[PDB]
């Protein structure tokens, strides 16, 4: 279940980025401090970590799903 | 021979690279030091391998360890190729120059109070004087006892070498923040950054980890051995690889995002560096190339393990260190023109050649894996 | 800035090398009397409490007139508009004529000699571009 | 988001045209104020406050033209279009405005009279008790030229 | 070995079941009378806060935050030794941690309790906080992801939960002893039917083989997020134009604040969780003693970063970051840093002594006064060169109310309130690896 470890990677890093190329430039942009529409440094620490949590909460739902451990 | 070929093809070149020295002058010089501290990186890095080996003892990785234990007495031949700096070392800092604290040139630049007791050349040469006595005297500490508890063994085995990491431990780590803040801190002196003493500090013990570990992938296939060093070694050399191209990134892009943001004046390494003259190139294609293709290629743990792909990166993974360095060291020379020179690229595979040619030398000279240790069969059986 | 979207949590002052972005602590307007309140004016933002604020130029006198400016089309003269910083300054430190209209009054006193450029060497690179001050000393005369 | 981008692809290069027909008038009112006030004024800054919009007007040609290629290029985003238009449409109606200001003067020394056919020339806020701007916009616009302001001065 | 018990895989249950079999301590009723009213006091103070306003807290406008960001970054510095080392000692594999690691996320997660509200509450409008979470919400509004304050939410509001999740599913196996336990022997028939946490345990071949790469998974996985978590709580720092700020070896350093705080109060809980309520032969002693060398490593580390700022100040500095440090020695602070710096250089270059001084009162004596260090360390970084920053204008002196104090000690009241409260109902040891990893598990026999 690493390959189903590709799943989670993708579409949190997927979601951060286009949390980003939606956001920072096409809907709703802002001049804040000249910074230049979701350049990557500071969407590294999500496009980073917030890959983390969607991507680990996968490598757990497969965890719970390998036989399906919840049958008590 | 094993040990010559590098040598004397390494050292043919470099007495070839005795052009530089005399043609395009002061293009060679600084060509030899982002070679030298290569070397020295090496010698830095596969250091600090050895002793977090012996800190948080680890039993597991101890077929690797007697390897680098050679590749540190490198750095006492690296002091006598301190020389061609020395030369060219008034043409190189710019601190150097001495006509620009209060003589009468237009510039008083703020030099004088400020840094001209930290920086004083023949302070300069105490200040890497001084780190000979220590980074040296752990070869001749540890190399004189690691390559000795093997025919004279003691029965205090280990511990004396703990006595270096209980005392000689702390100073290393200072001496290579102090030596990074005296040597690539100092070429755009217009610049002052806290971190870069690890970055040169991790990216050392980054790339050694490969050197070491390539080396064994290069020294199993038609090699002296071919099964001694089991797979499950690698595995751990490759969770290494990962936890320091983290303490890498994490410097490297710390070094970034901290200063892409404020846009001070500290910037102007990067002003020159990195967008103009043909170095966004340089910082695309790297990052691309030195931390995502090994953080991916090398990730799943169905050929991580294997020697001869991480041997394969162990060229990736050093090689590129030119690339890292030479975003460092050369560009404010080609500040104007970014036209990476063959000078540039002589002294990296000859220095990456002398330096192994002693590397085998002595491995010529004594043994290769300790005959006799504490825990070689609990890690040669795994 | 605006006064609804903040939250509190003071680090868009911390950030700023000249403090200016104060923060309303206390709610002390809900303690304002039925007295006062007469006195706050019918056209800005009053301001409640966990909320930054500071200068904005004056901006409410920006607003009445550009959009008087967008009902008619014409420019902003130069002196349309005056800031309180402005009009109240009796000697006529304070201009604040639009940048880029060269015949305003800003860019006379910005393109003096002493556009004094307070931190510029944050690179920060900010409007309100003013001036040193030249005190005038005296020939020896028996001076010193 | 009606039907795509395609459809403000026709208005934008509408205004791209506006610009290119205004390089002729601007450049050409260069000369022609070069030409009447010769020496009747001061003119050292004053002609070159004429001038320094001019590289800015021309540098953003080369722009419009980057700013709408990059539209063209993919029309599948509609919030690029009217953002496109709404920056080409103030970076064209400020150098316009910013032309005028600069011409109002020669006329301002020319003749003593900063002319009643300057602007629109309103009043305050408290002023449509008696004159709502309603009626000074149509004074404004069927009276005070965009860029005939010097040519204007040719009939003097 | 790295363990000292006379013990076979059958004695840990009959042992920690006996810490978790029957509901009757008295020290317990003492713990849980203080503590709540500890966290009594907190929320005292923390609604007394919000109906009234923020400036109750001691905070000026150029230091704006004071101590509860200050604690927030103590909070969480603190919790990121208990993940760390259910992370790092299974990717060095030093087959070690096993004795503590179960008990340390507890003192992760509750830590980032006590951390979260800050960010929620020294903020004036909590209220409007949603805001900052990136929902598509009634208006077409977002976030700034240019801030490391939202950084930290989803930083936290992750950490939160991989440190809970690799927890949860750390202690698995127990609530499989636990669920064992409670038909035959414990509490009650109806704990089984609590025991549901077990999710269908057999402790089967395929699924323990995942469970193996999953622990290997979140070890690789929640180390780069620790990594960035404390880091965002430093990026939000140094990410600043301020001098004492934009140093950036801060971010490293802060996570060695965080080892070296995280550890300085882990001993605080083993020894005292080792005199009275104590596992001698599961806590070895040897255990502490191969654990303050990582706090004596960031014993020095921090160490080195304070010469940096102290170097830097000398080499090439702004004319500002120049003075930024002669503040921080020689200013109104001279009691935090002089003490502070030499708190936390003394007793760690005072530690190594007899074999990393193996004694176990020394400890407690020493890993406060390491710690209240760091709550300086935290009220001296931010605040010494948040005010004396590139005005003079913007001098001011900052004064902590009656108030501030209150919430640090209510933040020890809720951290020990509800570590406390799981920990009692949670099985203490890590005892499925245990038993697992050092004894006779081998198969070499
Ligand atoms: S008077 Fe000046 S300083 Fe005061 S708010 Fe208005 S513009 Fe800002
Ligand atoms: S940092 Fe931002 S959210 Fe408000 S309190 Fe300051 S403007």
């Amino acid at each position: 279940a690493f390959i189903t470890f590709f799943t989670g990677t993708i579409a949190g890093f997927a979601l951060a980025w286009w949390m980003q190329w939606w956001m920072g430039a096409v809907d709703y942009p802002l001049n804040i401090s000249g910074k230049p529409f979701f350049a990557l440094p500071p969407s590294v620490p999500i496009i980073f970590e917030l890959t983390i949590l969607f991507s680990a909460l996968a490598g757990v739902a497969t965890m719970l799903a390998l036989n399906g451990l919840p049958r008590p | 021979r094993i040990w010559a070929v590098p040598l004397a093809i390494g050292v043919g070149l470099l007495i070839v690279s005795l052009v530089g020295w005399a043609i395009d002058a002061r293009q060679f010089y600084f060509s030899y030091l982002v070679g030298w501290t290569f070397c020295l990186t090496l010698a830095l890095g596969s250091l600090f391998f050895v002793m977090i080996q012996h800190l948080t003892r680890a039993q597991w990785v101890v077929a690797v360890r007697r390897l680098p234990e050679a590749l540190v007495w490198t750095f006492p031949v690296l002091i006598v190729l301190f020389i061609p700096i020395l030369f060219g070392l008034h043409d190189l800092y710019h601190w150097t120059h001495h006509e620009l604290y209060d003589p009468s040139s237009p510039e008083y630049d703020p030099i004088l109070a400020g840094k001209h007791a930290y920086l004083n050349v023949p302070f300069f040469l105490v200040r890497i004087a001084f780190y000979f006595f220590i980074w040296t005297l752990l070869a001749y500490k540890l190399y004189t006892l690691s390559v000795r508890q093997d025919v004279d063994p003691d029965p205090s085995i280990p511990a004396q070498q703990r006595k270096v990491s209980a005392w000689g431990m702390p100073l290393y780590g200072v001496t290579v923040a102090f030596a990074s803040y005296d040597f690539l801190m100092s070429l755009d002196p217009h610049w002052y950054s806290t971190i870069f003493g690890v970055y040169f500090f991790a990216g050392s013990f980054f790339v050694a980890l490969g050197f070491i570990t390539t080396c064994y992938a290069i020294l199993v296939r038609r090699g002296t051995l071919q099964g001694i060093v089991r797979a499950p070694h690698f595995q751990d050399l490759g969770k290494l690889m990962f936890g320091f191209t983290a303490f890498w990134a994490y410097i490297a892009f710390s070094q970034y995002m901290l200063i892409w943001y404020g846009n001070l004046p500290e910037e102007t390494l990067w002003y020159r560096h990195r967008l103009e003259h043909g170095w966004e190139v340089l910082s695309q294609v790297l990052i691309w190339g030195h931390f995502v293709l090994p953080f991916l290629i090398l990730l799943p743990w169905a050929a991580k393990r294997t020697p001869v792909l991480v041997g394969t990166m162990g060229i990736w993974f050093a090689i590129i260190h030119w690339i890292d360095l030479f975003w460092v060291a050369m560009p404010v020379l080609h500040t104007e023109h970014m036209t990476f020179h063959w000078l540039d690229v002589t002294c990296w595979l000859g220095l990456f050649g002398v330096v192994v040619g002693l590397f085998f030398y002595r491995i010529s000279r004594h043994s290769l894996v300790p005959q006799n240790d504490p825990y070689l069969a609990r890690s040669l059986a795994l | 800035m605006v006064y609804n979207r903040c939250i509190g949590t003071r680090y868009c002052s911390n950030n700023c090398p000249y403090k200016v972005r104060r923060f309303n602590w206390f709610n002390w307007v809900k303690t304002l009397p039925i007295q006062v309140q007469m006195a706050q004016n019918p056209d800005v933002t009053v301001r409640f409490r966990g909320v930054m604020e500071k200068c904005t130029y004056c901006v409410q006198r920006i607003r009445e007139a550009q959009r008087q400016a967008n009902i008619e089309k014409r420019p902003l003269r130069d002196g349309e508009v005056k800031t309180a910083c402005q009009q109240a300054c009796p000697a006529e430190a304070i201009t604040f004529g639009d940048l880029n209209d060269p015949n305003n009054a800003v860019v006379k006193q910005r393109q003096n000699a002493r556009r004094y450029e307070m931190l510029a060497a944050l690179n920060v690179k900010p409007r309100t571009s003013y001036l040193a001050r030249i005190t005038n000393p005296n020939p020896r005369l028996l001076e010193q | 988001y009606p039907g795509g981008v395609a459809l403000t692809l026709a208005q934008i290069e509408a205004a791209s045209e506006q610009v290119a027909q205004d390089l002729e008038q601007a450049l050409a009112e260069l000369e022609a104020l070069r030409l009447l006030a010769r020496r009747d004024e001061t003119l050292a800054p004053y002609v070159a406050q004429y001038e320094a919009i001019l590289e800015a007007h021309q540098q953003a040609v080369l722009e419009f033209e980057h700013w709408k290629e990059q539209v063209a290029a993919h029309p599948g985003d509609y919030r690029r279009a009217n953002r496109t238009l709404g920056a080409i449409t103030a970076r064209h109606e400020a150098l316009l405005q910013q032309y005028a200001d600069v011409a109002w003067a020669v006329a301002q020394h020319v003749n003593p009279a900063l002319l009643a056919r300057a602007y629109t020339s309103s009043g305050p806020r408290f002023f449509f008790y008696v004159v709502p701007p309603q009626y000074a916009r149509q004074v404004n616009e069927q009276a005070v030229p965009p860029l005939q302001v010097v040519r204007y001065l040719a009939a003097q | 070995v790295l363990v000292q018990g006379g013990l076979t895989f059958h004695d840990i249950t009959e042992l920690v079941a006996q810490h978790t079999e029957k509901k009757t301590p008295k020290a317990w009723w003492a713990a849980f009378s203080v503590a709540f009213l500890g966290m009594l006091t907190l929320v005292a103070m923390l609604a007394y806060q919000v109906w009234n306003g923020v400036g109750v807290w001691g905070n000026n406008i150029p230091v704006g935050w004071g101590w509860p960001i200050v604690n927030f970054v103590f909070w969480v510095g603190i919790g990121h030794a208990g993940t760390l080392i259910s992370a790092i000692l299974f990717l060095f594999r030093q087959r070690w941690r096993t004795s503590i690691n179960r008990a340390a996320e507890a003192m992760t997660i509750f830590a980032v309790i006590c951390a979260l509200i800050f960010p929620t509450f020294h903020v004036g409008r909590v209220w409007a906080i949603y805001w900052t979470l990136p929902i598509p919400n009634q208006m077409e509004m977002w976030p700034q992801f240019k801030s490391p304050l939202l950084w930290d939410v989803f930083a936290v509001s992750s950490y939160f939960i991989v440190s809970l999740v690799f927890w949860y599913v750390g202690l698995i196996p127990d609530l499989a002893t636990l669920r064992d336990r409670a038909a035959l022997m414990g509490r009650r028939l109806r704990a089984k039917i609590l025991g549901f946490f077990a999710l269908g345990w057999c402790g089967a071949n395929r699924h323990w083989r995942n469970y193996e790469k999953v622990y290997m998974l979140l070890a690789g996985l929640a180390t780069p997020l620790v990594l960035s978590v404390h880091s965002v709580v430093s990026f939000d720092f140094a990410v600043s134009i301020i001098p004492g700020w934009h140093t950036t070896i801060f971010p490293p350093y802060f996570v060695a604040g965080a080892i070296f705080s995280g550890f300085a109060m882990v001993v605080t809980l083993m020894v005292i969780a080792r005199k009275a309520y104590g596992l001698e032969n599961v806590i070895t002693i040897d255990h502490l003693e191969k654990m303050n060398i990582i706090m004596l490593v960031t014993g020095t580390m921090v160490g080195f970063a304070y010469i940096t700022e102290f170097f830097i100040a000398w080499y090439s500095g702004v004319p500002y970051e120049q003075y930024a440090f002669i503040n921080r020695a020689t200013g109104p602070y001279a009691w935090a840093y002089w003490t502070m710096m030499s708190c936390n250089l003394i007793f760690p270059q005072f530690f190594w002594i007899k074999k990393l001084r193996r004694n176990i009162p020394f400890m407690f004596i020493a890993s406060i006064v390491v710690n209240i260090g760091m709550w300086f360390e935290r009220f001296v970084i931010t605040i010494t060169s948040l005010h004396r920053d590139y005005l003079p204008s913007s001098w001011d002196y900052f004064v902590p109310t009656w108030v501030d104090v209150l919430t640090l000690i209510g933040s020890f009241g809720l951290f020990f309130t509800l570590f406390l409260l799981f920990l009692r109902f949670v099985p203490m040891v890590a005892i499925a690896e245990v038993k697992g990893v050092l004894p006779e598990a081998d198969p070499h026999f």
